[PDB]
């Protein structure tokens, strides 16, 4: 079945696409 | 100095190519021509 | 700056085509020295990237260079990228990559079995290594 | 800053590419056939790149600096590992070390005098500067600078990393900050972690950003815990070599009395070259020597000798008197080179009689604007302003320098060329540099030898003209 | 967040403290401006003075050999080398000099370097890292403590002098570190120190440091040519076959009267310090006359053995007068070029005490005419070894005023100090 791994991965793309920069935190 | 040297030894020192030892040098130098060959010989057959 | 040698020059204009140029070449390569279909040129060359990558960045703790003593004396070099600020647009590039490679890798040999299994695997610790939560964490 | 021609830039990351993975490969079966009381000190980059190109570093003269100097020829042995320089030598042209002044090899006025105070007082005495270390020529010293520079007080020093590296403790410590610029040098960097100072960095004299990270430094209080700092120091340099490029004076001393920062300037590469009367940077901008608290140069580019100097408010001068450790511990500078300087100011300053020194800087900017402004012409890439005797050809390549290197020491012209860790990946320069005894005809001659190496290796990047 | 608005109080109810502290009083104070050489007799103020406050051991100061060579060097060579020895900064006489300092000691290869405090810190960040472990010693001076500084590893001190605090302290670090098994370890010393003048005894380090896989890291620069037998420095002294020490550094500034330092031991070391140290790829090199200098001085040291075997006397010589000192003690090894004073009962603080040491210098300066040197501490110095004023007697001093250096010490320090 090749649909449902390209579509989730096509989702999984846009996820870490979306996202944004944010620095570690400090103690 | 002709125009094919010339043309040789700016290739060779744009690519790296100058500073290895010769064996490198070699090996490196062939691969190209396989892939021409390879090239060259499928262009053939796919038209 | 980033003020870090080993670091600093994925920034400069035209690193993200070399690598891919470079892939391509890898394909052309091999495929052409011995006779193989497309399919097996591309899970030869995603295994062979799998290697040369995950060894290098995840597996790589510190620094040649003498400039600084030690102050990186542990971390990969995938944990000094962009110090560490977690997914910028080199991060996500550099995780995009495997996703693209094991889709073509998978799809132009459709499925059989023994590349399939291999590369389900590969593009899998990959990915793993990277993700923001995961951090100095062993 | 920097224009990259894209061809060029994909070109070097292959190639760079191409060693690493060589490298690789030859480590790699080391090891296997390797494997088949006290711990190892030691190598990747290293070995490869130095083993690569080590004919063209650390080559050996016999002669004294000048125009023409004389190079000692290197045969290998046993493949390329141990250069031992054998018999027989050269004759170049010079344009490595830098004496912009032209003042060491031996002219009328200074080799005498030195040779004098020589034999007066022997090579160097034996002690620090606070016990024994403090002969005549040594205030006499003190006051010639103090006059040249023109800053109440100054303090010399026998070296200048060692200067830098022991001047910043003691002005700063555990609770400020340095906000140094992106390129200086090793020293200055050393001379910050030498204390407790947090160390941040602006982007090369680009005013603007500077003032930007000043305030939100500023504001942001201290680290992680929101004390108020107690001091800020930004620390610049006159001329930036390797780049060719002068200071933003003015912009900057206005930015840092906007928010009470403090200033150090370091006008090593200029206080010989730039200046209608010789006298740096301060003099060419037309920037007040008041506005600028401290004041660290070098004797060694410009005035053949080997030193260091601190310059500032008559208050600052004692405390480092009192507290600096290269002054207390440190032997002092040797007597001839003290009395060298006293002579090269006495020259500049017009001081010795007839109008020598008066045109060694008319000669200087002649030979440096002509040479500029003719490889500008020819299509290179020269790099920097106007004036500073400092002219950097850019190359981008591994293999580039040493084909270009090579091929000049044939043609008889010595150059410098700088590698990959002392500079970013892409940027491969190979800084020439003009002095005023280079005569018209040797200028040509290298200009000429430049052109047809650059036309053999394809470094005329910009277009020709 | 903040608004831009509300950025420019902030940075305006700021304000920074001074740059200096202000000048107090204390800090004026004056060195002797001498004319002359600095030999044993130079003259200061138009007076003779009787100097003991120069470190040249041997004597050399003045010699002529020295004398012409730097003459004929400085003729054909000129003032300054111009140069960084990375591109070209390398004349010949420097390869010869380093040639020469190898084949007197016996080694392998060397290196110079452009000046004296530049070796120890250069070279000591050069050898450990991040995670090394570094066992010292205490009464290391300023220029050790910076490169121990320099170099970001674990600094364990002992106590000065002390080889059961070494082995106490060895014996923890194994227990400490004992899985990890990886980093090195090295033991800094110093042969003759110059805060307390004593002698380290290196059969023990030796012995310890095989027992441990330790190394060392000497700074041979008090006695390289005057300590040992024939000049070859401690190892001579304790007789333990040279290759056992992994690195020797010496300073040329003391006996060799030229300038720069030296950094001796094996080819590997040799090649990687050379490619890959800090004060020497980015520094400028040694005018050539110094290095010549230095040749000339390493031959004549070679070929005259008389003088160290007479400044050996004079040391016994001026311990016998100031045996009989009430004030203030001797705490110096017996054969050391380095007579140190520690003052006894100290009065309070350290800075009465300091001033008071720095009043009695002075006042023997201007009564007695001998200089000497009291030891001076920045806030950057972490030495707590007591306070006192040394004596660097050298090969070249008369009885009759090394006598009177005993005398006028002892009649001033009495006096005054009770
Ligand atoms: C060239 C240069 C030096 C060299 O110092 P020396 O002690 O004379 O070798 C030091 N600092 C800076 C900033 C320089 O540009």
């Amino acid at each position: 079945g090749h649909f449902f791994v390209e579509g989730l991965l096509g989702v999984v793309i846009i996820i870490l696409l979306t996202r944004k920069s944010y620095k570690p935190p400090k103690r | 100095m002709n125009w094919v040297q010339r043309k040789i030894y700016l290739y060779n020192v744009t690519f790296g190519l100058y500073m290895l030892d010769w064996w490198e040098r070699y090996l490196f130098n062939s691969l190209v021509v396989v892939l021409m060959w390879f090239v060259l010989y499928n262009g053939t057959r796919y038209f | 700056p980033d003020m870090n040698r080993a670091t600093e020059w994925f920034m400069y204009p035209g690193v993200w085509t070399t690598y891919m140029l470079i892939l391509f070449f890898g394909w052309l390569v091999v495929l052409s020295v011995s006779g193989c279909s497309p399919g097996m040129a591309w899970t030869v060359v995603n295994l062979a990237h799998f290697v040369v990558t995950y060894h290098s960045f995840h597996w790589m703790k510190g620094t040649p260079f003498a400039d600084d003593q030690g102050i990186y004396n542990g971390l990969t070099w995938w944990e000094q990228m962009d110090n560490g600020q977690q997914l910028t647009r080199n991060r996500k590039f550099l995780t995009l990559v495997p996703v693209v490679l094991y889709l073509i890798a998978s799809h132009t040999t459709d499925y059989r079995h023994p590349w399939l299994f291999l590369n389900t695997l590969a593009v899998m610790v990959l990915v793993v290594a990277k993700f923001p939560n995961m951090h100095k964490v062993r | 800053m920097i224009t990259i021609p894209y061809l060029t830039a994909v070109s070097t990351y292959f190639s760079y590419g191409l060693l690493f993975a060589f490298g690789q490969l030859r480590d790699f079966f080391r090891r296997f056939i390797d494997w088949w009381g006290y711990a190892p000190i030691c190598d990747f980059y290293i070995r490869r790149l130095y083993h690569r190109i080590q004919d063209c570093f650390e080559r050996p003269i016999s002669s004294a600096p000048d125009a023409w100097f004389d190079v000692v020829e290197r045969y290998s042995n046993d493949n390329n590992k141990t250069l031992k320089r054998t018999t027989k030598t050269s004759r170049c042209l010079n344009l490595g070390s830098y004496n912009y002044l032209g003042f060491g090899s031996f002219d009328e006025y200074c080799t005498p005098r030195v040779i004098e105070s020589l034999k007066k007082f022997s090579a160097s005495t034996c002690s620090s500067r606070v016990d024994a270390g403090t002969t005549s020529v040594h205030a006499e010293l003190e006051e010639c600078v103090t006059r040249f520079v023109g800053k109440p007080a100054a303090v010399v020093f026998g070296m200048g990393y060692a200067t830098n590296s022991a001047i910043i403790p003691v002005l700063i410590g555990k609770g400020g900050l340095i906000i140094s610029d992106s390129l200086n040098h090793s020293s200055i960097v050393n001379g910050a972690r030498g204390s407790g100072a947090t160390i941040r960095v602006f982007q090369h004299n680009t005013p603007s950003h500077l003032e930007r990270v000043l305030r939100e430094q500023i504001a942001e209080g201290q680290p992680r815990t929101h004390r108020p700092w107690k001091k800020i120091i930004v620390v610049v340099e006159g001329i930036y070599s390797m780049e060719g490029e002068i200071c933003h004076l003015p912009e900057v001393v206005a930015i840092c009395k906007k928010y009470k920062a403090y200033v150090y300037l370091d006008e090593a590469h200029s206080i010989g070259a730039i200046g209608k009367t010789g006298k740096g940077i301060c003099e060419l901008l037309g920037v007040d020597t008041a506005d600028v608290d401290v004041m660290m140069g070098t004797f060694t580019k410009s005035f053949g000798s080997c030193g260091g100097y601190i310059a500032g408010s008559k208050e600052l001068i004692q405390y480092l008197k009192h507290q600096c450790p290269a002054h207390l511990y440190a032997t002092s500078i040797p007597t001839p080179s003290a009395q060298q300087i006293i002579s090269a100011i006495k020259v500049i300053l017009g001081e010795d009689g007839s109008n020598r020194g008066a045109q060694k800087l008319a000669r200087i900017r002649e030979n440096s604007n002509f040479f500029r402004a003719e490889l500008q012409k020819m299509g290179f890439e020269v790099l920097g302003d106007n004036d500073s005797p400092v002219m950097p050809i850019m190359l981008y390549n591994p293999a580039k320098i040493p084909a270009f290197s090579r091929e000049c020491l044939r043609q008889k012209v010595a150059v410098v060329v700088v590698g990959f860790p002392a500079t970013p990946l892409l940027l491969a320069r190979a800084r020439i540099c003009i002095s005023a005894s280079h005569s018209r005809e040797d200028l040509i001659r290298a200009l000429k030898v430049i052109s047809k190496v650059g036309d053999l290796s394809g470094i005329k990047y910009f277009p020709a003209e | 967040p903040l608004t831009e608005q509300e950025i420019d109080e902030l940075c305006d109810e700021w304000v920074p403290e001074p740059l200096i502290p202000p000048i107090t009083e204390d800090m004026k104070h004056e060195p002797p401006v001498l004319e002359s050489a600095a030999g044993p007799h130079t003259t200061v103020n138009g007076k003779d003075v009787v100097n003991f406050a120069s470190a040249n051991y041997l004597g050399l100061i003045g010699h002529e050999k020295l004398l012409e060579s730097c003459t004929s060097a400085l003729e054909k060579y000129g003032v300054g080398s111009c140069g960084p020895r990375g591109f070209y900064g390398t004349i010949d006489v420097h390869l010869d000099c380093e040639t020469r300092i190898s084949k007197f000691l016996g080694t392998p290869d060397s290196i110079l370097y452009s000046y004296g405090l530049s070796t120890m810190f250069s070279t000591i960040p050069c050898f450990c890292k991040k995670g090394d472990v570094i066992v010292a010693d205490e009464g290391v001076h300023w220029g050790i403590q910076n490169g121990l500084q320099l170099s970001r590893s674990t600094i364990v001190y002992f106590k000065h002098n002390d080889m059961e605090s070494l082995r106490i302290t060895l014996e923890k670090i194994m227990t400490k570190y004992k899985r990890s098994k990886n980093l090195r370890r090295y033991i800094v010393a110093e042969a003759v120190y110059q805060n307390s003048g004593q002698i380290a005894p290196l059969d023990e380090i030796v012995k310890l440091k095989e027992k441990y896989r330790f190394r060392v890291i000497l700074d041979e620069s008090n006695s390289f040519g005057v300590l040992g037998r024939s000049g070859r420095g401690l190892a001579e002294h304790h007789s333990v076959p040279i290759e056992k020490i992994d690195v020797v550094t010496a300073a040329m500034g003391h006996a060799l009267a030229t300038e720069g330092g030296f950094c001796t031991g094996n080819a590997r070391i040799i090649d990687y310090q050379r490619l890959s140290s800090s004060g020497y790829v980015f520094s400028a090199s040694l005018p050539p006359y110094l290095a010549s200098a230095a040749i000339t001085a390493i031959d004549v040291i070679d070929q005259n053995p008389d003088m160290l075997v007479k400044l050996k006397q004079n040391v016994a010589l001026l311990w016998k007068g100031l045996s009989d000192i009430k004030g203030m003690s001797l705490t110096s090894n017996r054969e050391s070029p380095i007579v140190f004073l520690k003052l006894e009962k100290s009065s309070g603080s350290a800075k009465d005490d300091l001033l008071l040491l720095e009043k009695m210098a002075d006042r023997a300066l201007k009564e007695d005419s001998l200089l000497v040197v009291s030891s001076k501490r920045s806030f950057l110095d972490k030495c707590r070894l007591p306070v006192g004023i040394k004596l660097y007697v050298s090969a070249g001093h008369s009885e009759s005023d090394l006598l009177k250096a005993s005398e006028s010490l002892k009649r001033l320090a009495s006096e005054l100090l009770l």
